[PDB]
């Protein structure tokens, strides 16, 4: 009850870190000190302070004595008494009770005098906007016109069944007997000159009986052509709409190409596994004592895609002409003979589909930087097409069970494209589609705008993940190359080959390994601790760079 | 070149008013519960009494009433910010509409004369006025100022206009600020 | 009496939905 | 143009129909006019390839409207003049000298002109109205200014201030700059407005509008992992309540838990650990928790506000060090020194006293308290 | 520990909550245009009216078109001089009006077309006339897509509204019902329904909407009302790209806390369609099926309820979130396969009802959402 | 240079005429009591004089002195001004005062403060805070046992 | 500002007499010393001082003055025939190599000498607002802890 009391202040000062933000903490204390800070707020700002430090913020609670309005918020202001006295004429008791008229927020007062950030949109997303815009010109004028048509053909069919003598004196109340007052106006305004369509308007509120037929003849004219410039109009916007739409609603994917080549490199790569690392690190001194002996986990519950990056990298590796034919069947074999040895899948199966520790299931590999980048972008390739996967059955449900609407089926409206060049997925497995549209992406026979379209229409924007799948196995076939050609870097593969290779192994062979494998490294490059297991086939990666040192 | 010694205090007072008026928008509630009017007269009834000299009598009367007469001519011309256009011209029509003439001596309160005292050295030098006069002016207006210290709290008080209807501050409305920095 | 305009209607329309 | 041709008697016979090609080609915006179609310069990429039924129960809709009115509130319940107004510098609707190439705005003037009761005439400015005034006038300035000043016996010394105004135009009140220069926090925005240390340098056009679409500002709509690493040191930045930097992997971006910094310590903070939903990029400066705040309100128990002074220069500010260390009533305007190994002990021992000194506090009591039972 | 990740179910119907509607259009209403580069287009209720007929929805309902409200009806909430401005303006005589101008923000935001005083009677009627038969047992859902403008204040038009018609209708909601609940599904925030009702506590407004540095910038956490309306008007701020699964474990738990906590005895759901994927000033990501799944569960309840139409700035997609709206009002899941329609050419290129979700970021984490609705449920503790 | 009368007890004797003020004092009207005939040679400078060539006349390093002086000794802190005063004071009789005979740049100070006084007057407002609650709930308890008593 | 009861005024102006008009002075070792009433001072004080703070700044004042007393002594508080009584304190001080500090050889007399002394003596320099305020509280309830017990030590 004695220590604790007088070690609190440093032991905070220690938590709290910067000393700037301890400097702001004393000065919260002595504003709480100089009776001008109430309880509340500095149990609350001391809250915001040593949230995280449980214990000392309890202690710091119950030490100080605390027990669990006018909370006005920050975008309402309130007016005087003489502002609101405002006539509303239609006011009776009950609504200058429930109505509140002296607190206030405009979106200037919320802006703090600075403005609004618009939601950017793609340049389809624009022109689909401008089409929309153009269709709602064209049906709001046409529309107008035929409803002021129909009111003028209903004067008229009044007016056609009486006779001449009371003719001359019939008149038409202001909104022609409808429900509206200005929508005629406006109709008559358009079609007619500017000047002349208040003249108009006059002649047919005094003397409908011969201005009224000839206005209903001219909008009628007006209208079917009117009517036929927004049909032949109506087949533009369709086509466009058809190339563009599908296009607009893909956000992610529009740059997903630019983002993959940034972000699927090496510096991101260690900058993801140092940071968790890194928080790992900082956590670990606060609870969870038992630290764990990994960061980063893969799961990899299907063994197909793995046969399918295989057919990818085989199909990159006979289209490229940048590698020589030994380098070729070097990068085919050594990438077969990785996955046959890191994973559970034998050769066979390759082939045919495209302190002693013994009997051991898990099995650790002591990288570089190059064998994990490679590692990387082979796990980036199988949650790339795990994703695909994992969805395939109802994407394949979807595709294949889409019944089209019967008008437009009559009026050709669907497009037609997609199709005649055969990028639908209709009628084939969607996943095997894929696989076999990138096949066709990577040997060059295929656009990529095609592609995406084909992907983005056929999985509704979902597979826009795989619109670089090109290029990540060409930086993965790179990295498999530079791999094997690289001084201290195919020994260690040649050592993950004898670790893997003599199985019951104890702690100190691991032990041994580990060092082994440092000496071929630098003493300033990053150790990986790629820990595999048989059962479940799961991947945990460690980074233990300058750690064993 | 004329140069006042205004203390920090009341350096600090109109920079919150410019804060006020300018950047959170609010206006002077009037008529205020304390006017210029009053601060002055109260200013002259406390000193006469501690002078006895005639002479410094008539000189601060001299001095009070052409604070007067320079502040209700001043005001509309250049005393005030561009939001309290519009409070000076509905102000206007009230007055018009009682068919009283507007006296901004007795509806102003004591902030506007402290925007007087400070925009006065401006005002000095722009004048053919000769030297001697210059100086007991700055004078007289440093002993004013030196007398509104020791009563900077109960004519310059800080009050939020959410929380108090007594504060010397009101929030605007989208309507006023909108005529007042619109056309 | 001549007068001009600046021609916005409005104020701040920076702080609107369509400016 | 005898648009009704009337008869003799007045009766009408037959009207003629105006121009209606005067106004039938106006550019929609389609770019086109509605007589029109669309051209073929923009089929071409409009249109996928270009080589140079009515069962509508839309139509009886009115037959089942029943009108409604069942409300119970139914029935009844020559020189060009500048584009700047010459008083407050700003733009807006002016009111213009005829003989002065200066512009007010109609608010702006002596007294405030209405926007719909013009002066019929011409319409000068004060200065103007002065020049007129003096040109008209005979006598010199000086003779008029010393008859204003025998003729206002009463003040003298404000006599020549109260004259020279006359003269002047009106101008919007601004602050001297004796008045902004001893605070050097206070600056001055582009309109004259009030702007300090908590405001944002304001953004130009080419960073909000004029960005890419997978870069934007408000960094929500995409994946950026360049914001948890700090620029000049390269380490991770630490969010302040968690303790952790949430950097994500790209291939679960949805891990990746937004972070900022404040504007003034540069303190980390995630936007989940503090509640917020935005990155606060154009406006005030925002402000971490972790701050002590420049204004406070704290209930009487009416209320009492307290505001922390405004940053003075070095020149006209002096900062002094209390003599007494307990209990020196500050106004809560304080600035900390470092710190310069008995302490530590005298402290300990200091509470330890007081600390047997309030437990003797508390049996002395509850035995007054035990004994005044029995009685 | 407030915030469950559930995936979206599908929108299941009551058949043991058949409610009788009453949906309000005027033929009108469509032939008002707010201007040439205009975003707000009055048109689009009509092509959503045009799906209801065509998808003989009306059949299901009983249609009506409102009486229009006139000037002192319209006065109830607005000031004199505003409805007046508002019933005398026309893009003729604009230069006979600028002070009323930027008085009350008439001009380029909330432009001056000739049939604005008509439109804004149109809406205020719906409005009006869907509480009036609510107050007298006429129907259970009242539909109105006419109005919606919950931008308006009371001596301003912003955020392209001029007449608070669903002000209007809270009011005449409140002569015979004690408890009111309004709730805004619009990516903006309802900041005139909320201004209006801030001080009391007959009327709780919550308001599900972005809160960043979007429009109208009202709307933040700390905003619970002052006076008689503290803790009486919730708001939810959310991020950009929220989807159905996410908006539906936000939706329906702060909903259900309001039912069993504030219990109004009427509804209103402001239905606005810029919260869908797609639009051109929301920032969202729900699909139909997301903005379809609030008033299902808010049609669940049973209490007497209002729905009204607002935002949506692409047609196609408001218009078939409404048709959905109106349709499953009536106990019926409507098919995705659009009957013919004189408009049919814009819901282009599978004509098809659902509208699709784009693949951008859901940034709304569930620690914030977590943290959102735990202030909001404790700030709830204090409407029983 | 010299004065008839003791500048220190008020009556003549034996005088020391200090160089540059004209006041004398006598051999036990000084600091050290000096002993007559033995007086170590030299210029005799006074206190007054000894600090004005100790300062160089000059306010910024006696400023920066008095600053650091206060600084080592924080343990007479609330006295250490009052330590400067002897230094500079001439050593005199106890002069009785009166009353036991008889029967704006410094308005907005900044003050400077450490955080071992910070944390010490944290302390004392909780320890004040909590205890007159403590004694006013006990003065609110032991008035409701003596009205529930006297009912 | 200093309020002296006549009891405390009464006995220096019949100190003053003793000092001015007799030769009797103070004993060698002036009886009870300032070590044990400062000491007891605070052992009654701090232990009726409740916040730890109030004792901290209580330690203050007693050791100031007991700094303040060894450092003034020699310029203050002397009167006629006192001088050569320090002149064979500090001559008999040099003889043991123990150096001449003024508080373990004098008494309590010149204690309330120099809380005399002290209002004319706080206004002579520079000085806070609220330090003074503070000096003064503490000499008042230092006077009147005295004044509880003035007999102990005031008894001729
Ligand atoms: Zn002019
Ligand atoms: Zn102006
Ligand atoms: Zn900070
Ligand atoms: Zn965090
Ligand atoms: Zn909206
Ligand atoms: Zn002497
Ligand atoms: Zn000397």
């Amino acid at each position: 009850s004695l220590n604790e009391e007088v070690t609190f202040f440093e032991k905070a000062k220690r938590y709290i870190g910067n000393k700037h933000l301890y400097t702001e903490f004393l000065k919260i204390l002595n504003l709480y000190s100089q009776d001008i800070l109430d309880l509340d707020d500095l149990v609350e700002k001391v809250d915001f302070y040593l949230g995280s430090n449980k214990e000392l913020f309890t202690w710091f609670k119950n030490f100080v004595g605390y027990q669990e309005c006018e909370a006005f918020g920050p975008s309402y202001k309130r007016l005087p008494k003489s502002d609101t006295f405002m006539p509303c004429s239609g006011r009776d008791d009950m609504c200058w009770e429930v109505l509140n008229d002296e607190w206030v927020g405009h979106p200037v007062w919320a802006s703090e005098d600075s403005g609004f950030i618009a939601h950017r949109k793609n340049q389809y997303e624009e022109t689909l906007f401008k089409i929309e815009e153009e269709r709602h010109e064209y049906d709001f004028y046409i529309e107008s016109n035929l409803r002021t048509i129909q009111c003028l053909e209903t004067i008229v069919n009044k007016i056609e069944n009486m006779t001449e003598n009371e003719k001359a004196n019939f008149k038409l109340p202001p909104g022609l007997g409808h429900t509206s007052m200005t929508i005629y106006k406006k109709v008559i305004r358009k079609v007619y000159d500017k000047e002349r369509g208040f003249e108009i308007i006059d002649a047919l509120h005094e003397h409908p009986a011969v201005t009224a037929p000839v206005v209903l003849k001219r909008l009628k004219q007006k209208d079917e052509e009117w009517r036929r410039a927004q049909r032949e109009w109506n087949k533009v916007w369709r086509e466009l709409e058809q190339k563009v739409f599908f296009k607009s609603l893909d956000h992610l994917g529009l740059t997903f190409k630019q983002a993959d080549k940034k972000l699927l490199t090496t510096k991101q790569l260690i900058s993801e596994i140092s940071s968790i690392k890194v928080d790992q690190t900082n956590k670990k001194i606060h609870w969870l004592t038992p630290k764990p002996k990994s960061q980063l986990d893969f799961d990899f519950p299907d063994k197909n895609i793995f046969y399918d990056i295989l057919c990818l990298a085989d199909t990159f590796i006979t289209h490229t002409t940048a590698y020589s034919n030994p380098d070729k069947e070097r990068l085919k074999d050594l990438l077969k003979y990785f996955i046959s040895l890191f994973f559970s899948i034998s050769f066979e199966k390759i082939e045919e589909s495209l302190g002693i520790i013994q009997n051991r299931s898990i099995f650790n590999l002591f990288a570089n930087t190059n064998i994990y980048i490679f590692f990387r972008h082979w796990t980036t390739i199988y949650e790339r097409l795990l994703e695909i996967k994992q969805m395939n059955e109802r994407v394949t449900k979807e595709i294949n069970t889409r019944s089209t609407v019967t008008f437009a089926k009559d009026l050709d409206l669907l497009s037609s494209q997609l199709s005649e060049m055969g990028l639908d997925f209709v009628g084939e497995d969607a996943y095997k589609q894929v696989l076999r549209l990138s096949r066709r992406l990577i040997n060059g026979d295929l656009e990529h705008q095609w592609f995406e379209e084909s992907l983005r229409q056929a999985y509704n924007n979902k597979a826009f993940k795989l619109y670089t799948i090109d290029k990540v196995t060409q930086s993965l076939v790179k990295h498999a190359h530079t791999l094997m050609t690289d001084a201290k870097t195919a020994e260690i593969m040649a050592l993950f080959v004898k670790d893997r290779n003599a199985s019951t192994t104890s702690a100190k062979d691991q032990i041994i390994y580990r060092l082994q494998v440092r000496s071929h490294m630098s003493n300033t490059e990053n150790m990986f601790r790629i820990e595999f297991d048989k059962r479940t086939l799961h991947v945990s990666i460690q980074y233990i760079a300058l750690d064993d040192l | 070149k004329i140069s006042l010694q205004i203390p920090i205090k009341l350096k600090s007072v109109l920079v919150d008013d410019w804060e006020y008026v300018t950047k959170d928008k609010k206006i002077c509630r009037l008529p205020a519960d304390v006017t210029v009017e009053m601060v002055l007269n109260k200013y002259e009834h406390e000193v006469s009494q501690e002078l006895e000299s005639p002479g410094s009598q008539s000189q601060l009367s001299e001095y009070c009433a052409g604070l007067k007469l320079y502040f209700d001519k001043c005001l509309g011309n250049m005393l005030l910010y561009r939001l309290e256009r519009l409070q000076y011209d509905e102000l206007l029509k009230k007055s018009s509409k009682d068919q009283k003439p507007l006296v901004p001596i007795r509806i102003y309160g004591a902030i506007h004369l402290l925007r007087l005292i400070s925009v006065l050295p401006e005002l000095i030098s722009s004048t053919t006025m000769d030297l001697q006069s210059c100086q007991l002016l700055i004078k007289q207006t440093e002993d004013f100022l030196v007398w509104l210290l020791m009563h900077v709290d109960e004519y310059f008080n800080d009050k939020d206009p959410n929380r108090s209807d007594d504060a010397l501050y009101v929030n605007t409305s989208s309507q006023y600020e909108g005529v007042a920095l619109g056309m | 009496a001549r007068t001009k305009q600046t021609g916005k209607a409005p104020r701040k329309q920076l702080a609107t939905k369509a400016a | 143009k005898e648009l009704l041709e009337k008869d003799s008697k007045g009766n009408i016979i037959k009207l003629n129909e105006p121009s209606t090609i005067s106004e039938d080609s106006k550019v929609s915006v389609t770019g086109l006019p509605l007589n029109k179609g669309p051209s073929e310069k923009i089929k071409r990429e409009s249109l996928w390839n270009y080589r140079k039924r009515n069962d509508l129960k839309t139509f009886l809709t009115e037959n089942m409207t029943e009108e409604s009115n069942i409300r119970s509130t139914i029935g009844w319940n020559d020189f060009e003049n500048e584009d700047f107004c010459s008083a407050c510098n700003q733009s807006g609707s002016f009111l213009c000298c005829d003989t002065c190439p200066k512009s007010f705005h109609f608010l702006c003037l002596d007294p405030p002109i209405d926007p719909n009761n013009l002066p019929k005439g011409d319409w000068h400015c004060n200065e103007c109205k002065f020049k007129i005034f003096i040109n008209n006038s005979m006598a010199t300035l000086k003779k008029i200014e010393s008859n204003f000043i025998k003729q206002n016996n009463n003040v003298k010394i404000f006599a020549k201030l109260l004259f020279n105004i006359d003269s002047h135009n009106p101008k919007q009140f601004q602050l001297p700059n004796y008045i902004k220069e001893t605070f050097p926090a206070v600056k001055t925005g582009s309109r004259g407005q009030y702007s300090d240390e908590n405001d944002k340098i304001p953004l130009t056009d080419r960073q909000l509008f004029n960005t890419s679409y997978g870069q934007s500002i408000t960094k929500l709509d995409s994946y950026n992992p360049d914001t948890h690493i700090d620029s000049n040191s390269g380490k991770f930045l630490i969010c302040y309540k968690c303790n952790q930097t949430r950097l994500g992997s790209w291939s679960h971006p949805e891990n990746s838990r937004l972070i900022m910094t404040c504007d003034y310590c540069q303190t980390p903070w995630h936007l989940d650990c503090v509640p917020r939903a935005s990155f606060k990029n154009l406006g005030s400066k925002w402000k971490c928790p972790l701050h002590s705040p420049t204004k406070v309100y704290k209930k009487i128990h009416n209320y009492k506000v307290w505001k922390k002074q405004r940053l003075i220069n070095k020149k006209n500010q002096l900062y002094y060090e209390p003599l007494q260390k307990i209990g020196y009533q500050n106004n809560g305007n304080i600035q900390i020194i470092p710190t310069t190994n008995s302490i530590k002990y005298d402290f300990f021992d200091k509470i330890y006293k007081s600390k047997m000194v309030q437990k003797r506090k508390l049996f002395q009591f509850q035995e007054s308290l035990i004994d005044k039972l029995v009685s | 520990m407030v915030y469950e990740a559930t995936p979206f179910d599908p929108i299941t119907v009551k058949p043991s909550d058949k409610r009788r509607v009453a949906y309000f259009y005027d033929a009108d209403v469509g032939n008002y245009a707010y201007g040439a580069g205009h975003p707000m287009k009055p048109h689009r209720i009509r092509m959503a009216h045009s799906l209801i007929m065509n998808y003989g929805l009306y059949k299901k309902m009983e249609i009506y078109r409102a009486k229009p409200a006139t000037k002192q009806e319209m006065c109830q909430f607005h000031t004199d001089e505003y409805i007046d401005f508002l019933s005398r303006v026309t893009p003729d005589n604009l230069e006979m009006f600028k002070r009323e101008s930027v008085k009350f923000n008439v001009g380029d935001d909330c432009p001056v077309f000739d049939g604005l005083y008509e439109y804004c009677s149109i809406s205020g009627g719906g409005s009006m006339e869907g509480a009036a038969r609510l107050n007298r047992g006429k129907c259970d859902v009242a539909v109105n897509y006419a109005g919606g403008l919950h931008h308006a204040k009371k001596s301003e038009a912003s955020g392209f509204c001029y007449l608070n018609d669903i002000v209007l209708g809270i009011i005449e909601l409140l002569r015979y019902h004690p408890r009111v609940l309004y709730i805004d599904i619009d990516v903006h925030h309802g900041d005139g329904v909320e201004e209006a009702f801030y001080t009391t506590d007959r009327v709780m407004t919550c308001s599900f909407h972005k809160y960043g540095e979007f429009f109208p910038g009202t709307g933040e956490l700390r905003d619970i009302g002052v006076g008689a309306g503290k803790n009486y008007a919730v708001n939810v701020p959310l991020r950009d790209g929220i989807d159905d699964a996410t908006y539906r474990s936000v939706f329906e738990p702060v909903i259900k806390k309001i039912m069993e906590w504030y219990q109004p005895s009427a509804v209103v759901l402001q239905c606005g369609g810029d919260s869908l994927s797609g639009d051109r000033l929301g920032c969202f990501n729900l699909s139909m099926e997301g903005h379809a799944n609030c008033v299902n569960y808010v049609k669940s309840f049973g209490i007497p309820m209002m729905v009204v139409g607002g935002g949506g700035y692409t047609m196609r997609n408001v218009a078939r979130t409404w048709c959905f709206e109106t349709g499953l009002l009536n106990n019926v899941v409507l098919d995705k396969d659009l009957p013919y329609n004189e408009y049919y050419e814009y819901y282009g290129p599978d004509y098809k009802l659902s509208v699709r979700p784009s693949n951008m970021f859901n940034v709304n984490t569930p620690e914030y959402l977590d943290k959102v609705m735990t202030n909001i449920f404790a700030n709830l503790e204090n409407t029983k």
